[PDB]
């Protein structure tokens, strides 16, 4: 099975998959100096089932179709004919060890590539929001463990805003670079940041369990109190 | 009360029932709210759809829903075929509780994507971003290829293969469903219907018309009709023509007409899957391959070559 690292699955919410992959892997490797063969395995938009293994190789991004497979019982993954793996691990690992040979040249996948864009087409995530414009979406929903991320003016920086027993409060996240900081704590990516606390207390055990948006509100939101 | 199945059986109370989503003769889906399908997550509502009997059902009927259930549980999951989620088969009315897709069946979804036409607009001018393209017609005919092949893989037929049995979901992925008329030939190679009753006509093959005779060569008819009904973005097969007629029209081997605005080898791959040899159509594997390869031709997204 696949457990994050370089396997993004879904980007967009189906919408635009190849295009959101370029500029996370451009926009990463152009700044971070990254190698050739940095890769994510991305669901395939064209082939609806299979994979994509998009890559860094010269200043350009390069997508590889990923067959798979499954009739023989077994599920079957491969990028030529002569050579196939149970799982796409087996597969990429193998390509790390052993290159790509195409048309061009070959190619090792060097090494994998974080979520940079994951909260982009989350539904907590927000990218022109005041402070006051979120304490009214969560002022509509009486309830604790309500939130949203909201991206401010401040370069580098989201801030999380939620409902902790029963009043609107705010926390503070700062962008490293390549990694997102709440306060002391350092995480890979906001996505990865909200899922950890959408498990673990982010303030007096209050657990970020329920994003707030438009369509949030109709199934919970009635009119602002104060 | 009949045999429970502590693998797919699920408490008649977890289960908050809601409107209708679409119906037929004898039979009936309705959308519902399911409380803790998965063990591991008991408080989890999960929006499903649940097929059950009508008022009317008779006997036969009930069989038949026993059966469909029973197919989608040995068919196996499937990444174009709608998923069994579990069942009320105990002290009360059989419930089969599957996976809700949310844009309906694909006859609706293709015409709801229907142009205006020339001085012509829409009102309230609808989303034009889900206006369907080439591109995604292909992709559509492609997935329902790739759900009938595993079908096929597991020794099956369909025999109820149309668009309004293909489900589309929230990111337009092509389900297969209504599996109450599908059969089991693991070993005979072949379904011969013994009994009379209801059938989809116009969607069957000469030889399961006329002989009585289901095979994969069978659904591979029903899926040229299908293509047909995806170019004419839900059309309606042999428009005008009476049944009673039809059956000369084929036995005089008339086919249906190219659908404008489509290519002349979709046109082809439509003659082959009505190729009066059974054994000369396409098979669902040849229908993948051949989709896979005009997918990778109509959508110019480029892709490395190794070869
Ligand atoms: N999971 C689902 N999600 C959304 N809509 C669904 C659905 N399942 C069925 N429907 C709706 O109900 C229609 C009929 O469903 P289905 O084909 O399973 O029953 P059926 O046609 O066998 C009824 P009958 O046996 O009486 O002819 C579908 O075409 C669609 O309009
Ligand atoms: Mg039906």
């Amino acid at each position: 099975h696949s457990s994050e690292k370089w396997f993004h699955g879904k980007l967009g919410a189906g919408r635009d998959g190849r295009h959101i992959a370029e500029r996370l892997l451009t926009e990463y490797c152009i700044e971070t100096g990254a190698p050739d063969g940095s890769f994510l395995v991305r669901e395939s938009e064209t082939f609806v089932g299979d994979y994509t293994l998009s890559f860094w190789r010269n200043g350009k991004v390069q997508h590889c179709r990923i067959h798979s497979r499954q009739d023989a019982g077994t599920p079957k993954f491969f990028l030529t004919d002569n050579l196939v793996f149970d799982s796409l691990y087996d597969l990429i690992t193998h390509y790390q060890q052993v290159p790509l040979r195409c048309n061009e040249f070959e190619m090792r996948l060097s090494e994998p590539v974080p979520q940079t864009n994951a909260h982009e087409s989350k539904e907590w995530y927000h990218a022109s929001l005041t402070r006051a414009q979120a304490e009214h979406m969560l002022m509509r929903v009486p309830r604790d463990g309500a939130f949203l991320v909201r991206k401010r003016n401040e370069p580098n920086s989201y801030a999380i805003s939620f409902r902790a027993e029963g009043k609107i409060k705010h926390c503070r996240v700062q962008q490293e670079g390549q990694t997102v900081m709440l306060g002391n704590s350092e995480f890979d990516s906001l996505v990865d940041l909200i899922s950890y606390y959408e498990k673990h207390p982010l303030y007096r055990k209050m657990k970020l369990r329920y994003p707030i948006n438009e369509e949030a509100l109709e199934k919970i939101g009635t009119a602002e109190p104060d | 009360e009949l045999p429970e199945d502590p693998r797919w059986e699920l408490p008649r109370d977890r289960l908050v029932l809601g409107k209708p989503l679409g119906e037929g003769a004898f039979g009936q889906v309705v959308l519902a709210e399911a409380i803790g399908l998965d063990k591991d997550k008991p408080n989890r509502v999960t929006k499903v759809a649940v097929k059950m009997l009508k008022s009317d059902a008779t006997e036969k009927d009930l069989s038949d829903l026993i059966s469909e259930m029973e197919m989608m549980k040995m068919i196996g999951k499937h990444k174009n075929i709608i998923n069994l989620l579990g069942a009320c088969t105990q002290d009360g009315p059989l419930y089969v509780i599957v996976e809700y897709a949310s844009k309906g069946n694909l006859r609706e979804y293709l015409q709801a994507r229907r142009p205006p036409g020339l001085e012509f607009s829409f009102n309230p001018s609808h989303n034009p971003e889900e206006q369907l393209s080439s591109k995604d017609l292909v992709s559509c005919a492609y997935q329902v290829a790739r759900g009938m092949e595993y079908l096929a893989s597991k020794k099956c037929i369909h025999r109820d293969l149309a668009a309004r049995n293909v489900l589309v979901t929230e990111d337009n992925v092509m389900k297969i469903a209504d599996f109450g008329l599908a059969r089991d030939i693991h070993h005979i190679d072949y379904y011969k219907k013994t009994t009379n009753g209801r059938l989809p006509v116009k969607w069957m093959a000469p030889e399961a018309l006329f002989d009585r005779i289901y095979t994969h060569q069978s659904d591979v008819w029903s899926f040229g009709v299908l293509l047909w009904e995806i170019f004419t973005l839900g059309g309606s097969p042999y428009p005008g023509v009476p049944v009673e007629e039809l059956f000369k029209l084929l036995k005089e081997g008339h086919r249906m007409d190219k659908p404008s605005n489509c290519t002349n080898e979709l046109y082809m791959m439509m003659r082959d899957c009505w190729h009066a040899v059974p054994s000369q159509r396409p098979t669902f594997k040849q229908l993948v391959e051949d989709l896979d390869r005009i997918v990778a031709l109509t959508s110019n997204q480029e892709y490395l070559d190794l070869s």
